[PDB]
């Protein structure tokens, strides 16, 4: 609890983007999935780049990080509503899938 | 003045010729410029003379008036044209502001300022003489125009650029253009503060007021997209700096994402998360967040006053920050905004309590004369006691009460009035 | 040479193919990587539509600080010359080998 603290989330986000190593990430974002819809004022954003940031990790060759994608998309996902505004996901990942065999 | 003060402007077709709505261009600038005003001369294509003549018209135009003066400038196939004595025998309340376009000369042209004016500075002393102060220059493919031309007119304009360009566009989607234009009443309301945010951020304590300085010191920032060239087109000033950064360009980011959505069709919403989800946590901070931070925020309530908003939440947000004083009361006053908006509401019942709460904390800073202030609470503050009511006025009615015990500016007939109701209610309260 | 020639007329335009035609080419071929390398520092110097001529090869970059070989030649070629290929995305994909090239 109390977690608030403006500077924490700044202090909160540096973590994840370690990402090193991988799974510690996978935490704040759930992490913060709670904490993303007390105030989204310094979240939201700072999750938009997040996605902003890794959305653009679907064409870079392969993988190690793709599965690094993988984790942290619905990590964020306790954040609803920003997944919810955008859900363009669906067109990367849809494509994600089909194109193959890599 | 209304508009502000006096303009300088120059356009580069070539040299000493015309031109087909060359001559309509410069007035979308007085324009733009009467969107942010003023008493503008416009150019074309001068030999360097023809110029000169009119600098000197408003170098002969009453300044003393104008809250400050703009030199202009634009692209010409690179014109010379008068490096030092025009500009710098023209040189050092009318303030002076400078102007430049240029591939390469801008910090040049900035550069033999200081130059110039080192002579201009030093090699006057021995004539025993131009000061350097308040004048300043400010300095500047596919799709742009003239970036930092249309930089400050066009701010957001510039700014649905850099949004279709590029990347975030494919989240947000989709482009088309324009059209939209009460739902932006906001986005600029938002933008105007969206800046002060880094400004407050960064200020330090070079600063607003004067407006239309500040209006260009703000749109100045708008450059940080500057990302296009390896040579990011990047602005040079000294009266800063990150750009970059600055959180609030990292956020109004997905703040446009809440109007991109709108416009797609149709507008409907309206809304938009922006200006409520920054009031919100202000509290915290405001309540026990921060650390000193430095309010991290206020700035942000600033402009958040201005509306009916949302209007008491801040108003009442604001009180919480006046809790929290003396220490950062003095923040308050470094933004001050109270002084501006606090006393720019003397139109409050509701709104008293905060009024009091607010304002009676506000003035209790301790102090600047109300001046016609005073008339204001001499109605306003006093008809709070009406009611009788609350102790939420208890010393807050008091508030006021030392102003007259402070100075003679009467305090003593409108006093009078309340020197029926002061002691009236006195004995009828009874509490030390 | 050409490329260090026009800047930009030339470039904006008949450019992208030729990268393409660095797709087409070469993973990139071990002398070849010292050639486009050097070569997209010619690119380099002349874009900033670089940023979406990107990532076709900003892909096979990380085939390299992957793959690597000689010496670490390769890698300081393209190393620095990434110094030149600035910048402001894709640190995303750009910090990683190069942290773990620490």
């Amino acid at each position: 609890v109390g977690r608030l603290s403006s500077m924490n989330p700044a202090f909160v986000m540096p973590f994840l983007r370690k990402m090193l190593i991988q799974i510690l990430t996978e935490l704040e974002h759930s992490g913060i999935g709670r904490i993303k819809e007390q105030s989204a004022r310094m979240l939201g954003h700072l999750v938009s780049n997040a996605p902003r940031l890794i959305r653009p990790y679907m064409e870079p060759i392969l993988k190690a990080l793709i599965l690094k994608l993988k984790d942290p998309d619905p990590d964020p996902n306790p954040g609803v509503i920003n997944n919810v505004l955008a859900t363009i996901g669906e067109l990367a990942q849809v494509s994600g899938l089909e194109m193959r065999k890599w | 003045t209304t508009p502000c003060a006096r303009l300088e402007c120059w356009i580069d077709p070539l040299s000493m010729g015309p031109q087909k709505a060359l001559e309509t261009i410069g007035a979308n600038l007085q324009k733009q410029y009467e969107n942010w005003q003023p008493r503008a001369r416009y150019k074309q294509s001068l030999d360097p003379t023809v110029d000169e003549v009119k600098k000197l018209c408003t170098s002969l135009r009453r300044n003393a008036k104008e809250e400050r003066v703009l030199f202009h400038y634009n692209g010409h196939g690179v014109p010379r044209p008068t490096v030092n004595g025009e500009v710098w025998v023209f040189n050092k309340m009318g303030s002076p502001s400078i102007f430049v376009y240029d591939c390469s000369n801008a910090g040049l042209i900035v550069k033999s300022f200081k130059q110039f004016a080192l002579q201009r500075e030093q090699e006057l002393e021995v004539a025993a003489p131009d000061l350097p102060a308040d004048l300043f220059t400010s300095c500047l493919d596919l799709l742009v125009a003239s970036l930092f031309r249309n930089f400050l007119l066009a701010e957001r304009i510039m700014r649905s650029y850099n949004c279709t360009p590029v990347s975030s566009p494919r989240l947000p989607p989709t482009y088309m253009h324009a059209m939209w234009q009460a739902w932006d009443l906001a986005v600029d309301i938002c933008l105007s503060q969206l800046p002060t945010i880094i400004e407050e951020g960064t200020a330090f304590r070079h600063s607003p007021f004067f407006a239309e300085q500040l209006t260009a010191f703000q749109v100045w920032l708008t450059m940080g997209v500057e990302n296009r060239n390896p040579p990011e087109q990047l602005p040079i000033v000294l009266q800063l700096s990150q750009v970059h950064r600055l959180r609030a360009l990292d956020l109004l980011g997905r703040f446009l994402d809440l109007g991109p959505w709108a416009v797609s069709l149709a507008l409907s919403v309206g809304i938009f998360p922006y200006v409520l989800k920054l009031l919100q946590s202000s509290a915290r901070e405001l309540r026990p967040l921060l650390v000193f931070i430095w309010a991290k925020i206020l700035a942000v309530d600033s402009s958040c006053q201005a509306d009916l908003v949302k209007d008491n939440g801040h108003k009442y947000f604001l009180s919480v920050l006046a809790d929290p004083y003396m220490p950062a009361e003095h923040r308050t006053m470094t933004a001050f905004i109270l002084a501006v908006i606090v006393n720019s509401y003397h139109t409050i019942w509701q709104n008293f309590d905060s009024a009091r709460w607010c304002g009676v904390r506000d003035s209790a800073h301790e102090k600047l004369y109300s001046l016609l202030s005073d008339p204001i609470p001499e109605v306003r503050c006093a008809a709070v006691f009406a009611l009788g009511t609350f102790v939420g006025n208890s010393a807050e009615r008091t508030d006021h009460s030392t102003t007259i015990d402070h100075n003679v500016a009467m305090m003593l007939a409108q006093l009078v009035s309340d020197g029926s109701p002061m002691v009236r209610k006195e004995l009828v309260v009874a509490l030390s | 040479s050409f490329v260090k020639s026009h800047i930009r007329p030339y470039m904006d335009e008949i450019v992208t193919l030729m990268r393409e035609f660095w797709v087409m080419n070469t993973s990139i071929q071990s002398t070849i990587i010292l050639l486009i390398e050097q070569i997209v520092v010619a690119l380099g110097g002349e874009f900033k539509l670089y940023l979406p001529q990107l990532i076709p090869h900003m892909l096979r970059v990380f085939m390299h600080d992957n793959s690597p070989g000689r010496i670490v030649s390769i890698k300081l070629l393209a190393a620095i010359q990434l110094f030149g290929a600035n910048l402001d995305d894709y640190l995303h994909l750009l910090l990683p080998p190069i942290v773990k090239l620490f």
